[PDB]
RNA sequence: UCUACCCAUGUCCAGGGUGAAGUUCAGGUAACACUGAAUGGAGGCCCGAACCCACGCACGUUGAAAAGUGCGGGGAUGAGGU
RNA sequence: AUGAGUAGCGAAAGAGGGGUGAGAAUCCCCUCCACCGAAUGCCUAAGGUUUCCUGAGGAAGGCUCGUCCGCUCAGGGUUAGU
RNA sequence: AAGGAACUCGGCAAAAUGACCCCGUAACUUCGGGAGAAGGGGUGCUCUGUUAGGAGAGAGCCGCAGUGAAUAGGCCCAGGCGACUGUUUAGCAAAAACACAGGUCUCUGCGAAGCCGUAAGGCGAAGUAUAGGGGCUGACGCCUGCGCAACGAUCUGGGCACUGUCUCAACGAGAGACUCGGUGAAAUUAUAGUACCUGUGAAGAUGCAGGUUACCCGCGACAGGACGGAAAGACCCCGUGGAGCUUUACUGCAGCC
RNA sequence: UGGCACCCGGCUCAUCGCAUCCUGGGGCUUAGUCGGUCCCAAGGGUUGGGCUGUUCGCCCAUUAAAGCGGUACGCGAGCUGGGUUCAGAACGUCGUGAGACAGUUCGGUCCCUAUCCGUCGCGGGCGCAGGAAAUUUGAGAGGAGCUGUCCUUAGUACGAGAGGACCGGGAUGGACGCACCGCUGGUGUACCAGUUGUUCUGCCAAGGGCAUCGCUGGGUAGCUAUGUGCGGACGG
RNA sequence: GAUGAUCAGGUUGAUAGGUCUGAGGUGGAAGUGUGGCGACACAUGGAGCUGACAGAUACUAAUCGAUCGAGGACUUAAC
């Protein structure tokens, strides 16, 4: 359950290592987000030189959460950290690599490229 | 980016406009290190049909040659300019005669009109964190205004009667509501004049380092006990030490404003 | 749910331990009705423990029975009486061993009193 | 908190006693007034 | 809050309408006892409809 | 006999730290002042109980109390408390 | 008189069995349990002036009850050359 | 649970560190400090083992957790103000206000100068210009204004730790509330058989006019009205009402010449 | 010894008007995509933050939209000095002395057991032409009423082209509401284990008391949301 | 469920407690053997313990009795 002022950690090789959310898109008074949603965030930790810079405002997709997703058949999934991938408005990976496991829910949200680049999908 | 513009700044403009009539002469304080970017067009639009003089305070921290060149550029532009050091009176003696020469026309007109000459009314205006109050305290020798090493000390305009000769008006610093050119904002943030808790210090440090590498490579070489000019910033940061990954940015900006380096200017 | 009897848990356990060993000695006591209804659940459990009889059961009841003289001449305490000549009395009777016998209220505070005794 | 009255027998007799009243003239006037009214107890 | 006005006798008497007691449960004398209470002992000898106790 | 100041006589302060002057050996010297080592126990010095205050919050405000209680806080060998 | 049989009954662990008695949750005895213990221990100041001990009592006072009391009646009790 | 200041004037409140040893410690400085700076590591039990003389080292054995419960410092940056320790409005203000060590001006030759008293008589002092009264400032280093080293329940701003402050509340314990037995007050009170809506009215209607609703009596809760109750009020005039205060308003008695 | 006009912000709860911000229905002026303007309509909805004294205020990011107003600031016997607003202090400006201005700043005490009318719940009487037990009709009243994307229609209407409707179908969200504990979690003080100090059952082993339930790891029933099911669809 | 009230029962009966089987929770009981110098490990044994949840079983309590509660008004039309 990600919300305002929640610090995630990027899982791609763009140069940003930690972001802080600003708003959750997709509703008049929406206040929570889960796996497979899109958020707007500000970069809080980045290398002095690189593609992205500190203080920049971007948007990302959540891929891991402490509380996972209740699947249809009654199975549950859960991770140990909250991670996001920075994207463009056309839903493509801004970086080149995806690190760590990636939830399968992304596949049903037409995030095909991220799923393809992921090493292991659970 | 940089947006700092509280409500007292907004009230200052209205107060200055409402008390414009009494003003005889205007002093516009401008930092010497950044003479062009430190000017405020917003307050200049309000200020017209009034003689004025450009003042360059904190002139000890800037290079003499560039300041003198800028003084020439202001002089042949069509405005009088001077270089002043507030903390120790360097050029403070040669401002009363300049004011007298400027206002002599109205002074003689009034004298021939049949009244005794009166005191000169001056208004001091400029951006925050410049010697707007230290200059007044030096001029009055009284230490009557409050001064500090951070922007935003005074909050209300005040009248100061220096003898029977001057009536000075002080004013809190004023910034334009929205910046346009990011380089000017970066320079202003480097020199101070901003609360420094609203901006990104890392970008300021990066700008300082790249400007130094471009202009004063030798001063960057000497630095503080290390001699290298690599491509990134992490080489110099971890000189003297988990250590602060990038909090050393503050250190980079800490010494420069205190002139640990030699005198320099950004122009 | 269990009644609270208007006391903290530690004091409630203390009262229960006191009363359940006062009853075994005397074989009939007089209390308040709402306090004797909450008591019938523990005495019968202790009686079942006594009917079991093995060593493990005896050490279980030793944590819920206070040290009092009970009979004087032959010097047998409450635990020995419980395991000796009470389990022998209720040998073929399975189920309740106690009887609750109501009577009137008392002068001081009008609480309804009752008498509880072994069957 | 300390209340204003902290009893003590010696000071009472030294200040409001019979001999203290009789020592000066105003004390004698006080004794005369109390005798005139008829109070059962006088001095202290 | 303090009362705005005193209350007349009629209002007080009407308020005390439901403030009364109840006639107790009356049963037979147990073992020639004295008119004992329902589901309780005889006053004479603690009898239960002749079943004396205590 | 409460509180302000003064006078003469008594009395109280669990424990633990830091280590001034002075002294001795001594690189240094021709010996210093300065190195270190040992000894030494100064201070309106430090942490903190009894004792004395009264900075924050909450309760109480026809109160247990006509200035209190609970949890934190300041001084605690001195221009001290009694 | 109304408010009204309303607010309150002033920090805290008691349970059972015997006894007296016209009347017992509250008085006496016994056994367990529980709290303080740098005192909620003992001894002796200022101060109080019969409150101390024994036998009787149930009007009034004990924020309830009372066969009990620092309450009401009768008696008794305080010994210094250190 | 998830998040971790998003609340708010403000991290107010609560949460978090805390004990014994062993390593390691910055800028600055009045060279004494800062400093327990900041940061790391180890604690249980058994044998070796009169352990050398009470170790230390070694080997081992358990739990999620070893100062296993109670009591023991939260830390780091930047600006004002005051040098410091102390003292103040008992009962609204503990501070930047008072005092303070140092500096400076002025009077005083001894029956001193000043004070208390009508006077006698005293303090100053049994002391004598390196000593006493009365003013002004207020450490010590740099000028005739500039330095914050050390201290602070001081005023402003920032960053870590950490959390029910909150997104958004949910359970649980105790003392009240509620029922029964005993005892049992107070502020207030012109008499009342005491609805609502649009009007009227000294101008803000349970009581007046027109209409609409409403069987009699209680118990547990909320606080819109009775311009609700108590400090006559939590404040604007006026007292040709007082007191206090200042004299180029007068007139008296003090002292001095 | 001039001239001539006027007579407090925040919290918790809401309710009403239309002079309509969005959604519905229309003329229009406007290829469509759109946009502008003017009528009819009050049913529902109408946001989170950073600097800030929220001002004669700046910015960030969303949403179909971030409407204007009345009700003794709507609302203190419901809550907050947080502005206003006192006795202690610094600087100031004016003044011939008793003082004048607040121009800036730091600190700084009010309470209330609900009598009546009102609202929200729960009972006791009697009435209703014979006494009772069930099941009911419905004069009346209250509740609900919101919207976005995506696929088809088919790039078909159009538009030389680029570019593009659309309300008939079909899916699926946001916010709000009503139920419930089968699942994921929370609490769960008479449930089960580990462990520190001290004291007790004559001692060893077994146990009891006290230390916030002594402290830690779990946790059944019940109560619960952050969990699960359903709703606002039309139609006359 | 604040108290009244409502609902399930009163000995042709499963309303409550107890007892016996279960379901969940915890996680390998006491005693006795074996191995080790000892702290400890293994076996007997998914062991022992179990508030509120289920199914059986009258073992203990729901005995007595008391109180209340109708005989259907009048007129006119269709018998
Ligand atoms: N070196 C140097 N410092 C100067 C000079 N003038 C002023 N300063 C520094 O600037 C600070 C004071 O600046 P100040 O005049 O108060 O700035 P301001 O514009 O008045 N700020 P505000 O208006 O908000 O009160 C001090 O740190 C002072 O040392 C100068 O000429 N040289």
């Amino acid at each position: 359950m990600i919300q305002q002022e929640t610090r995630l950690k990027v899982a791609d090789n763009s140069g940003a290592r930690e972001v802080l959310t600003i708003k959750v898109l997709g509703g008049s008074g929406r206040k929570t987000a889960n796996i497979g949603d899109v958020i707007v965030c500000t970069v809080k930790q980045a290398t002095p030189g690189g593609v992205v810079k500190k203080g920049e405002v971007v948007k990302a997709v959540i891929v891991r959460t402490k509380s996972g997703a209740r699947r249809s058949d009654g199975s549950y999934i859960s991770f140990d950290e909250n991670a996001c991938v920075i994207i463009r408005d056309d839903k493509s990976p801004r970086g080149t690599r995806i690190f760590g496991p990636v939830a399968r829910e992304l596949r049903e949200n037409n995030f095909m490229k991220i799923v393809s680049l992921a090493p292991e999908v659970i | 980016t940089i947006q700092w513009f509280p409500g007292h700044m907004a009230k200052a403009r209205r107060e200055v406009t409402e008390k414009l009539k009494l003003i005889d002469i205007v002093y516009e304080l401008v930092d010497a290190r950044i003479p062009m970017s430190s000017r405020n067009p917003m307050i200049e639009d309000i200020l017209k049909n009034k003689p004025r003089i450009m003042l360059l305070n904190k002139a000890d921290k800037a290079d003499a040659a560039v300041t003198q060149q800028w003084k020439e550029h202001f002089e042949n532009q069509g405005i009088r300019s001077l270089s002043i050091n507030s903390v120790n009176g360097q050029g403070l003696n040669q401002i009363v005669p300049a004011s007298k020469e400027i206002l002599q026309e109205k002074f003689d007109r009034m004298r021939a009109k049949g009244v005794k000459p009166r005191a000169i009314r001056a208004l001091i205006i400029g951006i925050p964190n410049v010697g707007k109050s230290t200059l007044i305290n030096r001029l009055a020798k009284k230490n009557i205004a409050k001064t500090g090493d951070r922007p935003g000390i005074t909050t209300s305009q005040q009248w100061v009667k220096v003898g029977k000769e001057l009536e000075l008006l002080d004013t809190p610093g004023i910034l334009w509501p929205k910046f346009e050119d990011e380089l000017v904002g970066l320079r202003l943030a480097v020199t101070g004049a901003i609360k420094d808790s609203i901006i990104n210090l890392q970008d300021v440090a990066v700008f300082g380092l790249r400007f130094l590498e471009e202009h004063y490579p030798e001063r960057l070489k000497e630095r503080y006990g290390l001699d290298e000019i690599p491509e990134d910033i992490a080489e110099l940061f971890d000189a003297i030490g988990l250590i602060n990954y990038d909090k050393t940015t503050e250190v980079i900006i800490r010494d420069i404003r205190t002139e640990k380096f030699g005198r320099l200017s950004f122009e | 749910s269990y009644r609270k009897l208007g006391r903290t848990s530690a004091q409630r356990k203390a009262m229960l331990r006191d009363l359940t060993t006062d009853l075994i000695i005397n074989e009939r006591i007089e209390t308040t009705e709402t306090r004797a209804k909450e008591l019938r659940s523990v005495v019968e459990k202790m009686i079942t423990l006594g009917k079991r009889g093995d060593l493990h059961a005896r050490r279980q009841a030793a944590a819920y029975i206070r040290n009092e003289v009970a009979n004087e001449e032959n010097n047998q305490d409450a635990l020995q009486k419980l395991f000796s000549d009470i389990a022998t009395r209720y040998e073929e009777r399975q189920g309740g061993y106690t009887r609750i016998m109501k009577l009137g209220p008392r002068r001081g505070d009008g609480a309804p009193m009752a008498i509880i005794e072994l069957v | 908190m300390k209340r204003t009255f902290q009893p003590n027998n010696r000071k009472r007799s030294k200040v409001h006693g019979f001999r203290s009243r009789m020592s000066s003239k105003n004390g004698r006037l006080v004794l005369a007034r109390r005798r005139r009214k008829g109070r059962k107890v006088l001095s202290a | 809050a303090v009362p705005f006005r005193r209350t007349s006798k009629m209002k007080k008497r009407l308020r005390r309408t439901h403030f009364k007691l109840n006639v107790p449960g009356m049963t037979e004398c147990p073992s020639c006892g004295e008119m004992k209470l329902s589901h309780r002992v005889c006053k004479a000898c603690g009898s239960y409809n002749g079943k004396d106790i205590n």
